[PDB]
RNA sequence: UGGAGAGUUUGAUCCUGGCUCAGGACGAACGCUGGCGGCGUGCUUAACACAUGCAAGUCGAACGGAAAGGUCUCUUCGGAGAUACUCGAGUGGCGAACGGGUGAGUAACACGUGGGUGAUCUGCCCUGCACUUCGGGAUAAGCCUGGGAAACUGGGUCUAAUACCGGAUAGGACCACGGGAUGCAUGUCUUGUGGUGGAAAGCGCUUUAGCGGUGUGGGAUGAGCCCGCGGCCUAUCAGCUUGUUGGUGGGGUGACGGCCUACCAAGGCGACGACGGGUAGCCGGCCUGAGAGGGUGUCCGGCCACACUGGGACUGAGAUACGGCCCAGACUCCUACGGGAGGCAGCAGUGGGGAAUAUUGCACAAUGGGCGCAAGCCUGAUGCAGCGACGCCGCGUGGGGGAUGACGGCCUUCGGGUUGUAAACCUCUUUCACCAUCGACGAAGGUCCGGGUUCUCUCGGAUUGACGGUAGGUGGAGAAGAAGCACCGGCCAACUACGUGCCAGCAGCCGCGGUAAUACGUAGGGUGCGAGCGUUGUCCGGAAUUACUGGGCGUAAAGAGCUCGUAGGUGGUUUGUCGCGUUGUUCGUGAAAUCUCACGGCUUAACUGUGAGCGUGCGGGCGAUACGGGCAGACUAGAGU
């Protein structure tokens, strides 16, 4: 129910991509994940399932537990399951300001919205997991200026193209949402049928 | 063993609400009121009414007895004033 | 406990109740022996006296009513048997 | 917009068919570790016994009355005058039968569902009507007084009343006769005839603002009675039944009723499971499952039963009634030993039991209930808090830079790799902990003010928020201050070595170890989850291995040794019929909460809230009649002669 934190070496090479970078492009490392990682392996569905639901995990953040819930939402709705996964994840919080370029890692736009830099439209939020639905505006904490990551965050905006359901004003960075978020039709760099069959064993 | 209109407290602890309903005086909190005519809540808007206002007229008539908080309601609405004229 | 009013209440109301109820019934034995005699007005007279002493009583609670229905209805109709 | 499988018999294969595992769930115990919040739950075992304190008291606007405080007066200056606000105690009135708890017993009376309830009741509420009068006597209390250790009690004095009692001064209504309107649903409305009763009161006060009081009409509520259908196992229980079965009459009952009861008749149930045994509170619902179904029915909610055990009854509108009596019985206790008292399966608490389940917590603010004109009083229910990661939801336990390929470890073909840019180091931020500080919503009520005669509806102020410095909010310090657990041969993501050497020891199934263990112990590495993680136990599924959906019986276990024939099942062509079944429609029903969906609110979530859906299902009413079925009837091939 808490937070990974710790080193992404050990899980990009293990599924084998480099989830997020962050100031590295990538390690430039080869295909071996520890030790005995050089030699060959022998695959499942299982073992393939798995790993990219574990793609999904660590490139947003989110445990198991809640993860499910997202699951439970997205199997009672209707559309394609997978397609309803990724836009439910979408109107995460962090994951627009991280998809908004304000912080150099998505651990670090995390830590900036957990620690309430990146309020909502009347609420000094810290909830890294809110749903973030249209008309649901960011208001930048007033507490936050005169410091770093807003300004600084600004001036790089451009590494995070805005995502085309909603448009970030820069000047205010009021992340305003037109439309609903179907990342599923914009830069989804990993399955999520085999995670929608995983879960049904 | 009379009718009486009661005020149930339903939700969660510190932000219930009211579910207004004509009910025996010999009943639990949370029975099965005879019919629940609205609702009452004591945040948001000042003295928050949701009344039907029209099934009150016959209960009243058939001499159901509500309670403090219950004509303070109706009185608000107009009720206890408008069945009363 | 300090509610021991309700029994010595219950007590005096009882004893009159059935006090009274074995006088009615004393008076009944009496107008079913004016029917198996056959003196019909004094039965007359009898039920008078039970008319103002069983509604009487009713009046006074010590039953519903239907008790004296069953009994003069039932009775008076007796002497019209009898 | 809703279902996955594998391993596992042989030298090998394929079938059949058993075992096990992979998931989820739990009113959860255990292990290791352990930060917080929010939301919920917390004897599942001995319906075993129990200390403590507390759980139902109220009304002076019913009366008598003055044992207190206080008042006023008196006045001994420390005692009086009930004068009285008040009021011990007391009579009378309400309730005390609700509320709370538990689920032993109960095998269908109950429960659920749905119908009936024409001779079923229904005080306190609303409402129309009428009454809303005349009287007596006693008595508790009090005073004197007896008894006993006490418990507790006798006698004598003394007193009122919305108490008791007797007069009608209602005649709706009760009874009978007769009649009228109108029933088959065992009959409702209404008139006359004869009989025929009942209460009620008076009150204090705002000194008449108000409180009332009686019989009725009908409402409304709640309850009772009966009934169809449905909801465990057992045939290694098949004969059960004279109060049983039926009637007459009578009583009794709120009431029909062998409920009771005199007489008479001789029936009644039953293999479309009697009697009996075992097991069990039932349901909305919880969990599982794709669903059909299964399991379960713990919290919450409804219903039913029980209250140391058993029995019976009163009061009463309504009792099995925890805090009521009486008897019996058990078990504790007291005693002056004579004689008496008690019942936590109510809150908390103790002991016991057991693997195990909480504070002798604060308060009645709101809500809830009762009395009272009301203020006010009570309220261990509800409302709040405390303990356990006891369980769900949710956030942290830092980010950026960061190959030194640090130290170090392990392995090494020992050149090297890996751990690992992770750490160290530079830099920025601080949710939450800590400190300081402001301090809510939840709140309406009560007093008072003004408007308001009384009412009404309202101004302002006061107070009242227990939980509360609450939370929330503001500021400060600095990465400071917070990660562990299980597993790693396959099944099944998840390994290299050391040590070890059929021993020790591991294991859910196959199984490993007989000196080179990827299965044991250790290190390291990796995987999974994460202040939880693992184990055990239990239910479902997976299991189409009880198979309606949805399985088999030539040899895989299974076709009675064969035939007959009863119940039961089933039954050709067909006219017309009934429309029972079924179908369609409509009304009611199917409570709420819960579940689905959609919205919305607690900073999100969980949760709660709104609404719709769902509520698969019954009765009533409405059309058709296909098919089935029944009746009436026909033909003929079926079958038979």
């Amino acid at each position: 129910m808490a937070r990974y934190t710790g080193p992404v070496t050990r899980k990009s090479r293990r599924l084998r991509t480099d989830l997020v970078g962050g100031d590295q492009a990538f390690e430039k490392r080869p295909y071996p994940p520890g030790q005995h990682g050089r030699a060959r392996i022998k695959e499942s569905e299982y073992l393939l399932q798995l790993q990219e639901k574990q793609k999904a995990r660590f490139t947003y953040g989110v445990m198991e537990k809640q993860f499910r819930r997202y699951y439970e939402e997205a199997v009672r709705q209707p559309g394609k399951t997978g397609e309803e996964l990724l836009k439910i994840l979408e109107s995460r919080l962090d994951n627009v300001i991280y998809r908004a370029g304000l912080a150099r890692t998505r651990r670090m736009a995390r830590q900036l919205v957990s620690h309430g830099h990146f309020n909502v439209n009347g609420v000094h939020v810290n909830v890294p997991s809110y749903r973030v639905s249209q008309y649901d505006i960011v208001d930048v904490r007033d507490k936050s200026l005169n410091t770093v990551p807003f300004q600084i965050a600004r001036e790089t905006a451009g590494e995070r193209p805005i995502p085309s359901w909603l448009q970030v004003v820069g000047e205010r960075q009021r992340v305003l949402i037109h439309q609903l978020p179907e990342r599923a039709q914009i830069d989804v760099p990993l399955t999520e049928q085999l995670i929608v069959e995983y879960y049904s064993k | 063993m009379a009718v009486k209109i009661k005020l149930t407290r339903l939700g969660k602890i510190r932000n219930p609400q009211y579910r207004v309903a004509v009910a025996d005086a010999r009943t639990r909190r949370d029975g099965r009121a005879i019919e629940v005519i609205g609702r009452y809540h004591p945040k948001e808007e000042p003295s928050l009414i949701e009344i039907n206002s029209e099934r009150a007229q016959y209960w009243l008539s058939v001499g159901a007895q509500p309670t403090e908080p219950v004509l303070k309601l109706l009185k608000i609405t107009g009720d206890w004033q408008k069945f009363k004229g | 406990k300090s509610q021991q009013k309700r029994n010595r209440t219950n007590e005096r109301a009882r004893l009159r109740n059935k006090a009274v109820k074995s006088s009615l019934r004393t008076a009944v034995r009496a107008f079913r022996e004016a029917a198996h005699a056959g003196d019909k007005a004094k039965a007359a007279e009898l039920l008078a006296s039970t008319n103002r002493k069983l509604d009487k009583a009713a009046s006074k609670g010590v039953i519903h009513k239907n008790q004296a229905a069953n009994k003069k209805s039932a009775l008076a109709q007796a002497l019209n048997k009898l």
